[PDB]
């Protein structure tokens, strides 16, 4: 199939024998291609005895005697797509002759036999449908005369009306008649009086087939009578029918198919194809509005199957004929997002007129149903499938102009299919074939119908998607599901309305509230967790927003009617708390637009050459514009700081379930900033729940007291070396004005001060930069030994708890657990807790963790080696600007605690070690840590106990050496020396070290 | 290829070393650390097969506990034919043999085979085995066998210091400070298979540190 | 995950303690053997897993507790039931096993789905197993444990990893295996008794 | 598992079946439509008896539900053989759903396209067990499978309470078959079955037609 | 894998089975049963592709006991293997029971066969499917049908093969005015029947009757010239 519809859209089907006489004309080769062209009515034909074969060897077989599968596959919808296009290819590219002795075969195969509506159903009367929308005329003067007349003939003739199940060719030739009546809505004109007629009586039948296939013949006249549409898809724009031997035909298979003169044909509709559009409007809408007015009012009271069928006649006069209908009015305000600028919706003429002054059936149809749908769910709460119906009229009572918002997207992709396929990539857009353009004309005129960027959210809008939120929360869950992804895609649609339903759909989270049931309950939190790509309805963009979504997650839980002992709900708070830790993105506080923005002042002014606004004034308002701004960077930063007291109340509350404070937690875990400070009860909150029995919480409490050190960080000084100055003398490695970073003998013993320490190994290596900076000399950083008088009297309340050897004792207690045996390695993020401390305080805790210290080493477990190392590397790395005694002070203690920790090495410890002390030279010069490197170098391979110490003494040995990189040529001497006669006389576990050393 | 994959879990199993003596022959095996709540009976890695036959092993502790139970048959089904012990070559070529895909297990059966022979094996997962001196299964054996090849000769006058400054000494090459991480056995010309409590296997590491 | 049932070893006895899961309101509160499955007459077990693959798991356990005490006229000892069934699952589901045998006094066991077994003093198995193996290594005197003590122990860490408000007293299982009069006794606990439990446990914590 | 979510999917295709354990019986209420005037509708039975006082109903495949129904009568009767006694309810959903297990574990055999509905009664307390086709089953109080279960569901949870007799759970069930029937259901279009002290019997379709009246 | 043996489709549907269907369609023949007050008819066609056929080996009818009659319809060959299956279980219950099988218990024996055919993946269905006709002991005449499912229905009329769909709407719309029959002038409406949707009704000697009656319960073919009685009063 694709195969022969990618060579029969690109040669006419047309004999060539009447230019097969004396004509000079034809070449060598081309005089051989016009012979070979009696063979293409036998291609045709051939064609179709072979696809007839295809379909009735496919039929749909019902085996199983209790169900009936209605349902055609995706292999075989694949097949009558595969067949509805590989042959409308071929039967549009075709001549007038070849066309009609073609029109024959079809019609004289799909009215002898009786197909079975499912499968061959519409796969027969889809190759029907291609044999009309090829010639408009010749075809329907023989199907629509043929279904009509055999329609009135098997159902009006006895009391067919009401029945169970109708007969197989009734009931076959409504879809023969439904799914071909759907060619150029001009030429359906002459059927007027007849099509109408068999409206007036299968329409309001009893059998569920047997309307929608009815509704399906009502849909497809109000599809064909109000779209604009291109009606010929063919090669050359005159056709190949309409001037036979007036041109030769076989010159024209290579056609480039020009862009500029397409000869596009389209199908605007006329005042009597539109006059006719609205006959059907007011002949069966409002007779089906009427009917479920009174039933919606308490004067019908219709049947569960009879508002049903109403239903569908009233989903498909309005999905179908939507490009006649206007949008809705009402205009609702003052609880929006004001602004200082136009909000104006765009309009796009999409042609049509649609006087608006008459009826506004759109309007009509959103009267009924909120009386109807407030008459079904009070009246008959079990009517699934009358639901299911409001919510697809609905879904295009808002958003349905001509076009389907999905339906755009598969021919968006199906054109790409076949575009990107067939294109010659050598010479541009100048050979793209006619029937691609002219798709991609029609996808052009499909967005413009789809593009409504602005819409102001008025009060029908404020209406139906409130009748929505009370679907969305109903009582079936196959109800729910529908509903919610109508309101999801109403929520992206409409400008501000997600704040002003936000406070509407968390009214059935309050634990406040008396009566709400457990389908209420949870149906709202489908709603928040928005399960979807649009719309996140609690993890949206705004302060405003964000700081009622938060608590309202962490106040359900503690009291609701929330059935936590039901699995899914476990499920559905997992998932919206693991939507929003995936989601979030941190909010700004100050909206201050630079004065660098004199460039919207050049182009609000003078741009004048389409600007047709002649206003050109903003005298003071730019003051008010100012203030404003700055009453919304008060009122953000006034609402971050009322979430976190919200959600720290939510957390500290009485009788909450574990599982409500671990969003709690993790809520707060996502609001802990970098422009501003933490506020002072979550800076007691986590440090506090630094010790807390849930290993969740408290590895949560790491992450964050971490970043609140981050936060409390105290700005050192710097300032500029010029590196000609320092040694001595003014290429890219190792040059001789480079000498002072490589660490041999001068290292620092007393005057530690004026020794140029550069942190970072990379720089100098290469070039130098046009600033290079390093820190400043002796107390011109901040002072390190305080205590709380002079301090921060809010912020270092951390100060406090880790002076308490309570606090302490529990600290180092509960680090040196067992997350996990097998997966515990040295924990990066417990480095940064212990760097921002030692950072920050400057071993004002070191005495206070003098047993913790000890105690930790000198044990055989695992667990405790792992904790101590996070604390002996933050020492290490915490000591960078540290003064010259606190510096002695520290390797005084530290030098005999890594020297029994390298003694006590073991198989489960040496890759914490191994990144310990690597982790501990990263960003450090190698003057500043010469205590390692004398302790490290000091008797790697003079194995004290066994060899596999040896071999993990030597493995920690590289990485610290590694991490100072290209800053020692000395110590890789001193290392290379011990080696050289070592590496003869070891064993294979150190083989493997001093080869990878 | 399919007895690749059993050798892999051989070289993370906990080692497992034996000497072979001229009175005595020990096994000594890692003891490693279970977790802090589990009670650690249940996973000691030197199993007694017959009265004059144990063996160590490493690899998969599921598949071990197989070819344990099938090589305590063997030894007793010996017995009803034959109604002699076992020899050690016996059982190792039954496990060999016993190793679709073999049992990933790798193992060093020790004993003595009724005329006083000390002996000791392997069974690779491959189906192979052969004799040893001393030998080292697991995860650091590579470096324990080159430490065994280094120390044989002369060490065998007496039977406690053969069996201290070889096996404990080989242990301690690859393992911790010891006393609680070696799981050590040793057995004499029949008498029994004895495993040291702790309470003595500390008492032999303090005559390997003086 | 499905179940959360955890042992618990103390000096004068072991306990299980499951939680009832009910999904569906429609389901019908059995009063049978609900998640607790006695083995014989000094051997008790739990699974993670559906109550039909339950019934596979259990009533082979129990034609290996049989077939040894038709054999050898001895109640099997906790082991050797755990081991024999490890030889099954090693030629798929986690189960626990309390009980009691004249040699190695009160144990506690925990079959992994590949065949393997260990004894712990206290473990988890199931939904938020590691939630609440990790709580049990926070408090547990690994010896020093009356079975009250105990008792206390399993109501604290099933108050922080199943439920709402209540810790669910009609959806928890508690039953503990105690030596009595030579005899050994299995008592799944009434409704009144693990009601006031999280009655002793919701006036202690509170202050 | 990738054909026992199949398999499930041949249920929920089925036709719709009930069971609502009352307080002091069970009633199996269910589908039997015909797709012509032609089939006669008192030929073949969906409620099935399997002891004087077990039945069962199926969502799914008709044919692999005769052999489960033959297998269940066979299970009932090695029972009866033995012990002399009428085979639990309880005992008798566990050997039927081994045997449904049996299928899924085998390969080369599909599974069974059929869920189960096990009434029955025992020592004066009725019983409503369902055996999926994965070997899974479950007691219930009330519950449906077939097209439309999810709405059927729902539909018995609001319109359940404990204390409901048998002849008002006859109502409840039947009124739930009504709730995703698409027609006019006559005595022959349903079948129901009802299981008490007295035992299992499946309705007479004139004993149907009183309950219709409601 | 899941369409060259009979498991489950992701919709739950086994094409095997579907396919099966599709196999009863290739003999290009047409079989109608139909149900009286007193008496039970099948009418097939029967055609004779080759001149040099004896035409008494070609049928589709065939009796099962004394007085149980059959239809084959679909691959010829497994039409006979079916058939002999019937025989088979007709025959084993009549030694193990003391009895005539009912065609309630043939059909169900017969389909519980077939369902095997759709659950082992090691063998096919068999693509024909069998209409019994009898008559029993307490209920009068019966018409059954086995299908290559498993289906084992009860019938007032039925009809198989390539014009199975059409025949049912002529039997459907007969049984729905009048009680569809009444004595032995109901083979008189299956034959309309096969003549109507086949649109030949050529000769009276292409075509097979059989008869069960109250009156006479075994099962007896009608010969041809028996035959064209009830097609010249046609
Ligand atoms: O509108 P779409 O579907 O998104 O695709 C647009 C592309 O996206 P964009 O408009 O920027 O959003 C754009 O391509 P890039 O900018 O990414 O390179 C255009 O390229 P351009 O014309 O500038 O480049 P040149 O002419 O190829 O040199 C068009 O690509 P061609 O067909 O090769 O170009 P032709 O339209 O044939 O002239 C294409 O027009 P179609 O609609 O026909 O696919
Ligand atoms: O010593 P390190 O572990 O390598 O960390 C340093 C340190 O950051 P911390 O405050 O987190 O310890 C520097 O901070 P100061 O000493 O200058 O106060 C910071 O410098 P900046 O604050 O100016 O960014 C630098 O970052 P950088 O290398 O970009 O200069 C960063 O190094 P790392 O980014 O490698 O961690």
């Amino acid at each position: 199939f694709q195969f022969i519809a990618t060579f029969s859209t690109l040669v006419p089907l047309v004999d060539c024998s009447s230019v097969l006489q004396e004509r000079n004309d034809l070449t060598e080769v081309e005089r051989e291609l016009c012979s070979a062209t009696a063979e293409f009515e036998d291609f045709v034909l051939q064609f179709m005895d072979r696809c007839f074969g295809l379909i009735e060897s496919s039929t749909l077989e019902q085996t199983r005697e209790e169900t009936e599968t209605e349902k055609m596959t995706h292999l075989e919808s694949l097949v009558e797509l595969g067949l509805s296009s590989t042959f409308s290819t071929i039967l549009t590219q075709c001549s007038k002759e070849i066309f009609m002795v073609a029109l024959q075969k079809v019609f004289n195969f799909s009215t002898s036999h009786i197909f079975e509506t499912r499968v061959a159903g519409r796969m027969v009367a889809d190759m029907c449908r291609a044999a009309v929308k090829c010639c408009p005329e010749e075809s329907l003067k023989l199907f629509v005369p043929h279904c009509c007349s055999v329609i009135t003939q098997l159902t009006m003739n006895d009391d067919v009306l009401n029945d169970e199940e109708l007969d197989k060719e009734l009931l076959w030739n409504l879809q023969l008649l439904s799914e071909i009546t759907r060619v150029d809505g001009r030429k359906l004109l002459l059927y007027r009086e007849q099509l109408v007629k068999i409206l007036q009586r299968t329409l309001h039948l009893t059998c569920k087939q047997g309307y929608t296939l009815s509704c399906n013949l009502l849909h497809h006249l109000l599809r064909s009578t109000t779209l604009i549409y291109p009606t010929e898809y063919c090669s050359v724009p005159g056709g190949f029918d309409k001037p036979p031997s007036e041109y030769f035909p076989i010159k024209d298979w290579g056609k480039p198919g020009d862009l500029w003169n397409l000869g596009i044909q389209w199908h605007v509709p006329s005042s009597e194809e539109v006059s006719f559009a609205f006959y059907l409007l007011d002949s069966f809408l409002q007779p089906e509005l009427v009917k479920l007015q009174h039933c919606g009012d308490g004067k019908l009271e219709m049947s569960r199957d009879d508002i049903l069928q109403s239903l569908t006649i009233v989903h498909n006069c309005l999905i179908g004929s939507g490009n006649l209908l206007p949008p809705l009015k009402g205009e609702p305000v003052t609880n929006l997002v004001p602004s200082m600028v136009s909000l104006e919706e765009t309009k796009l003429y999409t042609g049509l007129e649609y006087d608006l002054s008459r009826e506004n059936h759109r309007e009509v149809i959103a009267t009924v149903i909120r009386k109807l749908l407030n008459h079904i769910l009070d009246n008959s709460e079990d009517d699934t499938k009358s639901l299911f119906l409001i919510i697809k009229i609905i879904g295009d009572l808002l958003q349905f102009q001509g076009s389907h918002k999905h339906e755009f997207d598969s021919r968006w992709k199906s054109f790409n299919l076949v575009k990107k396929s067939m294109e010659n990539r050598l010479h541009g857009k100048k050979q793209h074939i006619r029937a691609l353009l002219i798709d991609r004309v029609m996808l052009q005129h499909e967005l413009r119908t789809l593009t409504v960027e602005g819409c102001e959210y008025k009060k029908i809008h404020q209406d139906m998607i409130r009748d929505l939120l009370r679907l969305s929360t109903s009582s079936y869950s196959q109800v729910r599901n529908k509903a919610q992804q109508t309101f999801f895609a109403a929520l992206g649609a409409y400008n501000f309305c997600c704040r002003d339903i936000i406070p509407l759909v968390l009214e059935f989270l309050r634990p406040d509230r008396q009566g709400v049931t457990q389908q209420q309950f949870k149906g709202a939190l489908y709603c928040l967790l928005g399960n979807h790509s649009g719309v996140c309805l609690a993890n949206l963009h705004d302060w405003d927003c964000i700081v009622q979504t938060w608590p309202a997650i962490v106040s359900s839980g503690l009291s609701q009617a929330m059935s936590l002992e039901k699995p899914s709900i476990v499920r559905l708070f997992d998932d919206l708390a693991e939507k929003i830790h995936r989601q979030y993105e941190t909010i700004g506080l100050d909206f201050t637009i630079p004065k660098s923005c004199v460039e919207i002042a050049e182009l609000l002014q003078q741009s004048k050459n389409p600007s047709i606004n002649q206003i050109l004034l903003s005298p003071e308002k730019i003051k008010e514009g100012i203030k404003r701004q700055q009453e919304k960077n008060a009122d953000a930063l006034r609402n971050y700081e009322n979430l976190v007291d919200t959600l720290l109340d939510g957390v500290e509350q009485r009788n909450l379930p574990w599982k409500f404070e671990h969003i709690g937690i993790g809520l707060l875990s996502l609001l802990l900033r970098d422009d501003r400070v933490l506020p002072l009860r979550a800076i007691r909150f986590f440090v506090e729940n630094l010790n807390h029995d849930a290993i969740v919480v408290r590895k949560m409490a790491i992450s964050a007291v971490a970043g609140i050190l981050k936060q409390l960080k105290r700005t050192h000084k710097k300032l500029t070396i010029n590196p000609c100055e320092i040694s001595g003398c003014p290429d890219r490695p190792d040059n001789h004005w480079l000498h002072y970073d490589s660490k041999t003998i001068p290292r620092t013993k007393k005057e530690w001060e004026s020794s140029c320490f550069v942190e970072k190994t990379h720089w100098g290596y290469y070039t130098w930069p046009k600033n290079m900076v390093v820190y400043a000399g002796v107390e011109e950083q901040p002072k390190l030994g305080r205590s709380r008088e002079d301090m921060t009297e809010a912020e270092q309340i951390i100060f406090d708890h880790f002076s308490d050897p309570k606090f302490v004792e529990q600290l180092i207690t509960f680090l040196s657990l067992e997350d996990r045996k097998g997966k515990d390695k040295f924990n990066p993020r417990r480095f940064c807790l212990f760097k921002g401390i030692f950072r920050n305080f400057d071993d004002a805790f070191l005495p206070v963790l003098k047993p913790h210290l000890e105690h930790l080493v000198a044990d055989s477990h695992e667990s405790t080696q792992r904790c101590v190392a996070e604390i002996i590397a933050g020492l290490i790395r915490g000591s960078k600007h540290w003064t010259f005694e606190k510096v002695e002070k520290l390797w005084e203690l530290l030098c005999p605690l890594l020297r029994t920790a390298l003694s006590n090495i073991t198989v489960e410890t040496y890759n914490d070690w191994g990144a310990c002390i690597a982790t501990s030279c990263e960003s450090r010069d190698p003057r500043k840590l010469h205590w390692l490197f004398e302790l490290l170098l000091e008797s790697p391979l003079s194995g004290e106990g066994g060899s596999f110490v040896d071999a993990c003494r030597l493995y920690v040995l590289q990485g610290g050496l590694a991490q100072q990189e290209w800053r020692v040529p000395e110590l890789l001497h001193r290392l290379l020396k011990y080696l050289e006669p070592k590496l003869t006389q070891v064993y294979k576990n150190v083989r493997e070290r001093i080869g990878s050393v | 290829f399919q007895v690749e994959y059993a050798q892999e879990a051989v070289k993370k199993g906990s080692t497992a070393v034996g000497v072979r003596g001229r009175d005595i022959v020990v096994l000594g095996v890692e003891k490693k650390s279970v977790a802090k709540l589990q009670d650690e009976r249940t996973v000691r890695k030197i199993c007694a097969l017959d009265d004059n036959v144990c063996m160590a092993f490493a690899g998969l502790t599921a598949d071990a506990r197989i070819v344990i139970n099938r090589a305590r048959v063997e030894c007793q089904s010996h017995r009803l034919t034959v109604e002699d012990p076992v020899t050690v070559e016996y059982i190792t070529r039954y496990i060999a043999s016993l190793k679709r895909r073999p049992f990933g297990i790798s193992a060093l059966i020790v004993g003595f085979d009724f005329d006083g022979t000390p002996r000791l094996y392997q069974t690779d997962p491959s189906g192979t085995y052969h004799a040893w001196k001393a030998n080292a299964i697991g995860r650091g054996a590579k470096s324990v066998r080159e430490f065994l090849e280094k120390n044989y000769t002369d060490e065998a006058i007496e039977t406690d210091d053969l069996t201290i400054k070889l096996v404990i000494k080989a242990l301690l090459e690859v393992v911790q400070s010891g006393g609680k991480n070696i799981e050590l056995a040793v057995m004499r010309r029949d008498q029994s298979l004895k495993i040291l409590n702790p309470e003595e296997i500390e008492k032999y590491v303090a005559e390997i540190e003086k | 995950h499905a179940g959360t049932c955890l042992g618990i070893l103390a000096n004068d006895g072991v306990l299980l303690a499951a939680e009832r899961r009910n999904i569906h309101k429609l389901l019908d509160e059995v009063f049978f053997s609900e998640k607790i499955y006695k083995l014989n007459e000094d051997m008790a077990c739990s699974v993670a897993g559906i109550t039909s693959d339950a019934n596979v798991l259990t009533n082979e356990l129990r034609l290996i507790a049989q077939r040894y005490l038709l054999q050898y006229q001895e109640p099997i000892p906790c082991e050797q039931l755990v081991t024999a069934l490890c030889d099954i699952k090693q030629a798929g589901v986690s189960l626990l096993y309390i009980g009691w045998d004249k040699h190695y006094g009160f144990q506690l066991y925990q079959s992994d789905p590949s065949g393997n077994y260990g004894g712990w003093k206290a473990t988890c198995i199931g939904n938020n197993s590691a939630a609440a193996v990790s709580m049990l290594k926070q408090d547990y005197k690994e010896g020093e444990m009356t079975l009250k003590s105990a008792l206390a122990l399993a109501i604290k860490v099933l108050n922080k990893t199943m439920d709402v408000s209540k810790l669910s007293a009609e959806k928890v299982e508690i039953a503990t295996l105690t030596r009595e009069n030579g005899k050994t006794v299995i008592r799944v606990l009434k409704q009144k008794e693990v009601e006031q439990l999280i009655k002793k446990h919701e006036e202690e914590e509170a202050k | 598992l990738v054909q026992i979510e199949y398999a499930l999917a041949a249920v929920a295709g089925g036709a719709p079946s009930v069971g609502i354990k009352a307080a002091n019986g069970v009633v199996l209420a269910t589908e039997k439509k015909q797709k012509s005037i032609l089939y006669d509708e008192r030929s073949v039975h969906k409620v099935e008896p399997i002891t004087k006082h077990i039945g069962l109903v199926y969502s799914g495949m008709g044919p692999d539900y005769r052999v489960l129904v033959h297998r269940a009568r066979k299970l009932a009767q090695q029972y009866y053989l033995v012990y002399q006694e009428p085979i639990p309810t309880a005992q008798l959903v566990q050997r039927v759903a081994s045997v449904m297990q049996e299928y899924t574990q085998s390969g080369g055999v599909r599974p069974f396209g059929v869920s189960l509905l096990i009434c029955g009664w025992n020592e004066g307390r009725p019983y409503l067990f369902q055996s999926d086709p994965s070997g899974a089953y479950f007691a219930w109080k009330a519950t449906a499978m077939g097209k439309n279960y999810v709405n059927g569901k729902t539909f018995l949870e609001k319109r359940y309470n404990e204390d409901l007799e048998l002849e008002d759970a006859i109502h409840t069930a039947i009124l739930t078959l009504k709730e995703s029937f698409e027609g006019q259901m006559t005595e022959d279009n349903i079948e129901v079955g009802i299981c008490n002290e007295a035992g299992f019997r499946r309705l007479t379709p004139t004993e149907v037609k009183d309950y219709l009246a409601a | 894998f899941d369409r060259h043996i009979t498991i489950f489709s992701p919709e739950g549907r086994l094409y095997q089975v579907e396919y099966a269907f599709k196999a009863i369609n290739q003999g290009g023949l047409t079989s109608v049963a139909v149900r009286g007050k007193d008496c039970a008819v099948i009418v097939t066609q029967k055609k004779v592709p080759d001149k040099l056929l004896d035409s008494s080996t070609v049928t589709h009818l065939f009796k099962i006991t004394e007085n149980i009659g059959c239809v084959m319809t679909g691959m010829t060959a497994d039409s006979r293997s079916q058939v002999q299956r019937a025989r088979y279980e007709a025959a084993n219950w009549k030694y193990k029971y003391g009895y005539e099988i009912p065609v309630d218990m043939l059909c169900k024996r017969i389909a519980d066969i077939s369902q095997v055919y759709t659950q082992n993946a090691e063998m096919r269905p068999l693509g024909c499917c069998m209409i019994l006709i009898g008559i029993d002991e307490e209920q009068g005449p019966q018409v059954y049908k086995c299908d290559p499912a498993g289906y084992y229905c009860g019938f007032k009329a039925t009809a198989a093969g390539v014009k199975q769909t059409e025949s049912t709407s002529f039997l459907e719309k007969k049984v729905k005015k009048k009680f569809d029959w009444t004595f032995e002038q109901t083979v008189e409406t299956a034959i309309t029947c096969l003549s109507t949707v086949l649109s030949i009704d050529f000769k009276p000697s292409e075509i097979e009757v059989g008869v069960v009656t109250v009156e006479n319960p075994k099962f007896r073919i009608l010969t041809e010239a028996e035959i064209d009685a009830h097609l010249v009063a046609l």
